[PDB]
């Protein structure tokens, strides 16, 4: 009932526990659009609701936080989602974004190129991805796990997400990857969150809350995506913009979460318990250095 | 001795009846903020809209060098408050107007330092 006053709807735990088979996604409210406040873009609204939901979880929020945002450019040449993330994150948070095509951004640094060309020396506290190829919405072909940028994202998380860190990765009916769902089991908690403003779409953000660096739970990703679609197919979400009108508690609280460098082998059950509670980040606190690989070619004669 | 003058070109285009630059990124906020011109987080008051700064910067949006001899952008990475009556052209507004160095309000749209 009250779901219309929330920023969106997270997949209830019982649907996560099913063993459904994958079906086509048929949303009753398909094609409907929410009424956005005057002059507000869908992507501003969408990221605001995502951030409002993230405010309800046990995110670690250290001093000198590091956040990276893939898929940040729009067809308009600007980065609406980055602008919302920077509003949401504490002032001074280091924010890097990236996209295939050129765009103008408020991030501290921007890398233009395929995500597979992005390398970073440091680990990150939060990874956001809006990466999406609309050519995947081919309803006439079978819906298999996709590779492409999802393969990169899975490796990036395992190699460069700090222990205690969190992610939010955009998926849809056809844009999904089984190993990414499997990796959700390496977090203390996970969900698939649907924004109320975009509830007529099969889009969701797959959210991993507090990374543990090892499986807490064995998740079959083909089954979990079928479970996700089953949920969407059987649970119409009323489009709603209601939460956009109350921003008083929007900013992410600067928790000053502790950061420690530790070697694998110092990670005991007390450490894992603190990681699982949003009370600790494990990574080095060096300087943040990034780069984009550039392919060189000379096309002459 | 030649440099492109983008400011003047946009001012002349506007006067010629041209459509203001679009897709400036408008933020959701309380509209109970300080009303200062350029801030690290949205600060629109009741008579303003807040926008992501890069999207309101002529030089950022046109992919040209900033006039600063060092190339630094006043707006990028910040939020700009624009009077609601002028929010159809934030880029025009930020170009044409000036921030009071004392109180941080826009000259003539919040700055009262020059009053008795
Ligand atoms: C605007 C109307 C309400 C359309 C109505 N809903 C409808 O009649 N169709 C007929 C099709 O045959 C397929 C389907 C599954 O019945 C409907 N549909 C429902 N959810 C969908 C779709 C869809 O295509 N695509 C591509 C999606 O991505 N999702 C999430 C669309
Ligand atoms: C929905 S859009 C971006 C919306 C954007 N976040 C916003 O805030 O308006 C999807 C984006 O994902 C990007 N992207 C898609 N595939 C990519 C890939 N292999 N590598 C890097 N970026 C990709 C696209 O260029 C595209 O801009
Ligand atoms: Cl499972
Ligand atoms: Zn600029
Ligand atoms: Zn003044």
């Amino acid at each position: 009932s009250s779901q219309a006053w929330q920023p969106g709807v997270a997949m209830p735990n019982l649907y996560k526990m099913q063993r459904m088979l994958l079906e086509k996604c048929d949303l009753q409210n398909y094609g409907d659009s929410a009424t956005l406040p005057k002059g507000i873009m869908m992507n501003v609204a969408k990221y605001t609701q995502l951030c409002q939901y993230l405010n309800t979880l046990t995110l670690a929020v250290p001093y000198n936080m590091r956040v990276i945002h893939f898929g940040a450019g729009s067809d308009k040449g600007v980065a609406p989602g980055t602008a919302v993330l920077r509003q949401w994150l504490p002032t001074g948070t280091l924010l890097v974004d990236s996209d295939l095509n050129d765009f103008v951004s408020d991030a501290d640094s921007t890398l233009i190129g395929d995500c597979a060309t992005v390398h970073t020396a440091n680990k990150w506290d939060l990874i956001i991805s809006d990466m999406y190829d609309p050519k995947t919405k081919n309803v006439t072909k079978e819906n298999d796990s996709k590779e492409g940028f999802f393969t990169y994202i899975c490796g990036f998380i395992q190699q460069k997400l700090a222990l205690g860190g969190s992610v939010a990765i955009k998926i849809t009916e056809h844009s999904w990857n089984a190993d990414l769902y499997k990796l959700m089991g390496h977090f203390a908690w996970w969900t698939a969150f649907v924004t109320n403003v975009n509830a007529s779409s099969s889009e969701a953000f797959l959210i991993g809350c507090n990374y543990l660096g090892k499986p807490r739970e064995q998740i079959d990703g083909y089954v979990m995506h079928a479970n996700y679609i089953f949920w969407r197919n059987t649970n119409p979400i009323q489009l709603s913009s209601y939460s956009l009108f109350d921003m008083s508690k929007f900013p992410l609280k600067l928790r000053g979460t502790a950061v420690m460098s530790l070697k694998e082998g110092q990670i005991n059950d007390m450490i894992l318990s603190l990681l699982s509670k949003g009370r600790l980040i494990i990574r080095e606190n060096n300087r943040v250095v990034i780069s984009s690989d550039v392919l060189v070619n000379n096309e002459n004669l | 001795a030649f440099a492109v003058d983008a400011a003047k070109a946009y001012k002349d285009y506007l006067a010629s009846g041209g459509q203001p630059i679009t897709n400036c990124v408008k933020m959701l906020c309380t509209h109970t903020g300080t009303g200062q011109a350029i801030t690290v987080t949205p600060e629109a008051n009741m008579d303003q809209e807040s926008f992501g700064g890069a999207s309101c910067c002529l030089y950022c949006r046109c992919h040209i060098d900033h006039p600063n001899p060092k190339g630094f952008c006043d707006l990028k990475g910040k939020y700009v408050q624009i009077p609601t009556t002028c929010a159809n052209d934030p880029v025009g507004f930020t170009l044409k107007n000036t921030v009071c160095t004392v109180c941080g309000m826009w000259k003539g749209y919040g700055c009262s330092c020059d009053q008795l």
